[PDB]
RNA sequence: GAUGGGGAAGCUCCGUUUCAAAGGCCUGAUUUUAUGCAGGCCACCAUCGAAAGGGAAUCCGGUUAAGAUUCCGGAACCUGG
RNA sequence: GCUUGUGACGGCCCGUGAAAAUCCACAGGAAGGAAUAGUUUUCAUGCCAGGUCGUACUGAUAACCGCAGCAGGUCUCCAAG
RNA sequence: UUGACAUUGUGAAGAGACAUAGUUUCUUUACUUAUUCAAUGAAGCGGAGCUGGAAUUCAUUUUCCACGUUCUAGCAUUCAAGGUCCCAUUCGGGGCUGAUCCGGGUU
């Protein structure tokens, strides 16, 4: 017999087999626990006077919230730590490097009632 | 243009939204006439090969 | 025929895209290939001194075949064979009262370069096979000259790998016989005869002949057709 | 003293060429199978101004012998070529303004442009507005061909070396006075930063061999040796004569 | 401005597609089964660089001590699924 | 009328006045697809979702640079009788 | 910049000495693989052959060229239609030819 028969003049790097890692030992002995559970996410309530008003008038719960956390993580954690339904979650960074969440509950819930059953007023 | 029905992006002749009708008139004519004269060249130069 | 049509394409400058063809003559090989090829070329464009080039003259496939046939009946122990032998003398001998001599005199091919060399110097080898590969050629270049002087019959043979097979290594550089079972003493003299005829007998004259010089074939034809017409009107 | 202007140009800092707007490099077709055995047709699809060039480019597109697609070359338009014109490139092409042929394939007195110095270098001789070369003879055995470039220099090249029939377009561009500083200003604005020019004789010595003195004056011969050194070569380098050229020039 | 490279005693300098074996998509193949191979293409060769260049889509009324084309009301629209 | 927008034109040039992401179209016809029922989401309506950082105010005869609440300097839009 | 030495090899003619055998040295002019420069998504190189045909045969071919594209601002892609052979005839699909042979020196 005789030779190959390449129709292209470019020689490309042969497509060779890539084994997946099967370690003889482990990364770190023990997985890190959840770095951002709901208790780390929603830090404490914000109870400024002008914040309080949003709660009476807007069905909104103002919280200081972990800087590391996004609107998804704020939303769910309010939902879970408080048994409530959230419409949408607006956020902003305070000028002292903390995050404020304007959490609006759905109309089924009554933020006022809900705020003095977390305990503040 | 991706929020608009395909009718907004054509007319209904060959090469709709692409070239402009008069231009397609030219394209057809010349295509025909040239494919025709191909047949002419073939049979003329064919006869060359039979009396030369 | 039916509603089927013959359309033939015209592939002739100015029309129809060229078709797919075999361009293997034109592929842009990996630099490493390019090198190992041009190294072979450069090796033969030059005039090569007589003491190399005496290689290249390899043993022929027939004679060789008959030599690998004989040399095979003389392989060295396998690891099992040895494990098995030992326990047949470890167990025996020491208790049966031998002299590590419930073992028979072994007859195997001698190998390893530094080994074989002393054998030749000691006139103990009776048939030596030199490879034709051996990339630092120097490991081996002095072997024909040696064997010649020690009056030892040798042959340059294709296959450092092939030598390797008959001795259980990947490669083996040289293989030699010094020993032989009388059932074989015979057709060894036969082998030493053709072999001595193709090499040792020729050596003194092979030594006078350079190598290489060879043109590539674009240049070869250039002057098979130049030196054709110029003389021949 | 300080490094003088003409040595500073070489580091190309503010001296690299202004290039943002240019069309692309002007070039013949690659010298492929088609062009060296037969010929291949293209169409000029546009002839167009190129920033800071004096002569218009012609965009000419061709079919691709080896793939279904178009390939567009950028040519320098020879005078008289036009949109829609067909362009033939190849050994077996015919002698018309616009086509590209190997100087071996064309009779003496042929007038061509953008000619290669070595076959395939995709064109190097006579590209500027108005210029051309003339074939002034061939020599078949060892196939060389001999031309006269625009400079007056006669030179020989491979007969395989290609060129394009006719002259380069835009001629006469230099018979019209620049008239004011502003038109040279815009002229160089699209080339490189070489305008305006301070006379070294108006500089101080730190700046230039010519600089300084209590009247402006070159102070020593302004004909500098070939073997002079950087910072020395300003003025008339290697000048073999000097003074107003009385009498007809024209290479003998 | 990284990278195969080439300089440099070296800190580093040159090159940016350059003398490099430079890479990923569409689905077919699976009905051990989850993604190995069976076609073909594509050879485009990093990346950073514009809060005045290019660029998917929101508006009016109301509201605060201090925010608003961002909140409230109402009414839209874009992108992905 | 004034400002701004936009059009169809005209003058000028040895000046002829960016790029890329991105979107659409056409040529092509691999393929797939109905009558006992198929093909169709570039037509309408319907469902879910849209993270991260900036967002206050000054912008100057006092929030900027000139040792300063300095007659200096520091890019721009709106513009009534 | 200029010379020498090293990188540095291969033929041929010509001069140079043991003093008109060839080891050696220079001068010319050849070679190509060192080195050097250009090109391209290393595509059609070199050598033969087919057919043509100018050519005139001094036995019969001794040769030399050509060996798919030029009124037109169309169209040219799915390993190619055709022909032919297989699979076991399903729909799919494969080989060969279409596109001659040889050498793997990308030019
Ligand atoms: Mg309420
Ligand atoms: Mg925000
Ligand atoms: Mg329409
Ligand atoms: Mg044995
Ligand atoms: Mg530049
Ligand atoms: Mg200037
Ligand atoms: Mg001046
Ligand atoms: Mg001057
Ligand atoms: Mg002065
Ligand atoms: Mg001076
Ligand atoms: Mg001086
Ligand atoms: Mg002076
Ligand atoms: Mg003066
Ligand atoms: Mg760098
Ligand atoms: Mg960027
Ligand atoms: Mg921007
Ligand atoms: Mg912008
Ligand atoms: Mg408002
Ligand atoms: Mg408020
Ligand atoms: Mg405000
Ligand atoms: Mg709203
Ligand atoms: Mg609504
Ligand atoms: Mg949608
Ligand atoms: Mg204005
Ligand atoms: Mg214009
Ligand atoms: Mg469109
Ligand atoms: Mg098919
Ligand atoms: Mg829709
Ligand atoms: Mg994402
Ligand atoms: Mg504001
Ligand atoms: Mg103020
Ligand atoms: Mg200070
Ligand atoms: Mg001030
Ligand atoms: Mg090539």
């Amino acid at each position: 017999k005789a030779l190959k028969v390449r129709t292209s003049a470019t020689f490309r790097l042969p497509k060779t087999l890539k084994l997946a890692r099967a370690p003889k030992y482990a990364s770190k002995a023990v997985p890190h626990y959840n770095r951002l559970d709901s208790y780390k996410v929603i830090e404490q309530p914000i109870t400024s006077e002008t914040a309080m008003k949003k709660v009476e008038d807007g069905n909104i719960l103002v919280f200081q919230v972990s800087m590391k956390a996004n609107k998804y993580q704020i939303k769910k954690a309010v939902k879970e730590l408080y048994e409530v339904d959230v419409l949408k979650v607006n956020t902003l960074v305070r000028p002292n490097g903390t995050k404020k969440a304007y959490v609006r509950l759905t109309a089924d819930y009554d933020a006022l009632d809900i705020a003095n059953r977390i305990g503040y007023i | 243009y991706a929020t608009v029905s395909k009718t907004h992006k054509t007319v209904s002749r060959a090469y709709g939204g692409s070239r402009c009708a008069n231009c397609v008139k030219e394209r057809i004519i010349r295509a025909f006439l040239i494919e025709e004269q191909k047949i002419v060249k073939k049979v003329v130069k064919e006869q060359t090969e039979a009396a030369k | 025929n039916p509603l089927t049509h013959s359309t033939p394409k015209n592939f002739g400058i100015g029309q129809a895209v060229q078709p797919k063809r075999n361009l293997s003559r034109y592929v842009k090989w990996p630099e490493y290939v390019r090198v190992q090829r041009q190294k072979k070329i450069l090796s033969i464009r030059l005039k090569v001194p007589p003491t190399i080039a005496q290689f290249q003259y390899t043993l022929d496939r027939n004679t060789a075949a008959e030599t690998f046939k004989l040399f095979n009946k003389y392989r060295p122990e396998t690891a099992a064979e040895k494990k098995e032998r030992l326990t047949k003398e470890a167990a025996a001998v020491a208790e049966a009262k031998s002299k590590q001599d419930a073992s028979p005199k072994p007859y195997a091919v001698k190998y390893g370069l530094n080994h074989v060399v002393a054998l030749i110097e000691n006139k103990k080898a009776k048939l030596v096979l030199i490879a034709n590969d051996v990339d630092p050629i120097e490991l081996v270049v002095f072997l024909p000259a040696l064997c010649k002087k020690m009056g030892v019959p040798y042959a340059i043979v294709k296959g450092k790998a092939r030598l390797g097979t008959l001795v259980n290594q990947k490669t083996s550089a040289v293989a030699a016989l010094t020993e032989v079972r009388a059932e074989d003493e015979a057709a060894l003299a036969k082998l030493v005869s053709t072999i001595d005829a193709n090499f040792a007998d020729k050596y003194d004259e092979v030594k006078k002949h350079w190598g290489g010089g060879i043109l590539g074939n674009k240049a070869q034809a250039k002057m098979d057709k130049r030196a054709k017409n110029s003389d021949s009107a | 003293g300080r490094v003088i202007r003409n040595q500073r140009k070489g580091a190309g800092s503010i001296f690299t060429s202004h290039t943002r707007l240019r069309q692309g490099a002007a070039k013949l077709r690659t010298l492929d199978y088609a062009e060296r055995h037969g010929y291949i047709r293209g169409i000029v699809k546009q002839i167009v101004h190129d920033s800071g060039r004096g002569a218009p480019l012609a965009k000419v597109v061709f079919r691709d012998p080896y793939k279904y697609r178009l390939r567009e070359e950028i040519f320098i338009a020879n005078e008289g070529v036009h949109t829609g014109q067909f362009i033939y490139a190849g050994k077996k092409a015919s002698l018309n303004v616009g086509n590209v042929l190997p100087l071996g394939s064309v009779p003496e007195g042929t007038i061509v442009s953008n000619v290669e110095e070595k076959p395939g270098d995709r064109g190097a001789l006579a590209r500027a507005s108005g210029n051309y070369v003339i074939i002034i003879g061939h020599n078949p055995d060892e196939n060389k061909t001999r031309v006269r470039l625009p400079s007056g220099a006669k030179k020989v090249i491979s007969s395989d070396a290609r060129g394009v029939i006719g002259v380069i377009a835009g001629g006469g561009r230099v018979d019209k006075p620049l008239l004011k500083a502003g038109r040279a200003f815009h002229k160089y604005r699209l080339k490189r930063n070489s305008w305006p020019k301070t006379r070294g004789v108006a500089m101080n010595p730190v700046d230039h061999p010519h600089g300084g003195g209590n009247h402006q004056h070159i102070g020593k011969a302004s004909t500098i040796s070939r073997g002079a050194v950087s910072g020395q070569k300003a003025g008339l380098i290697a000048a073999r004569r000097t003074g107003l050229l009385r009498g007809s020039q024209k290479t003998q």
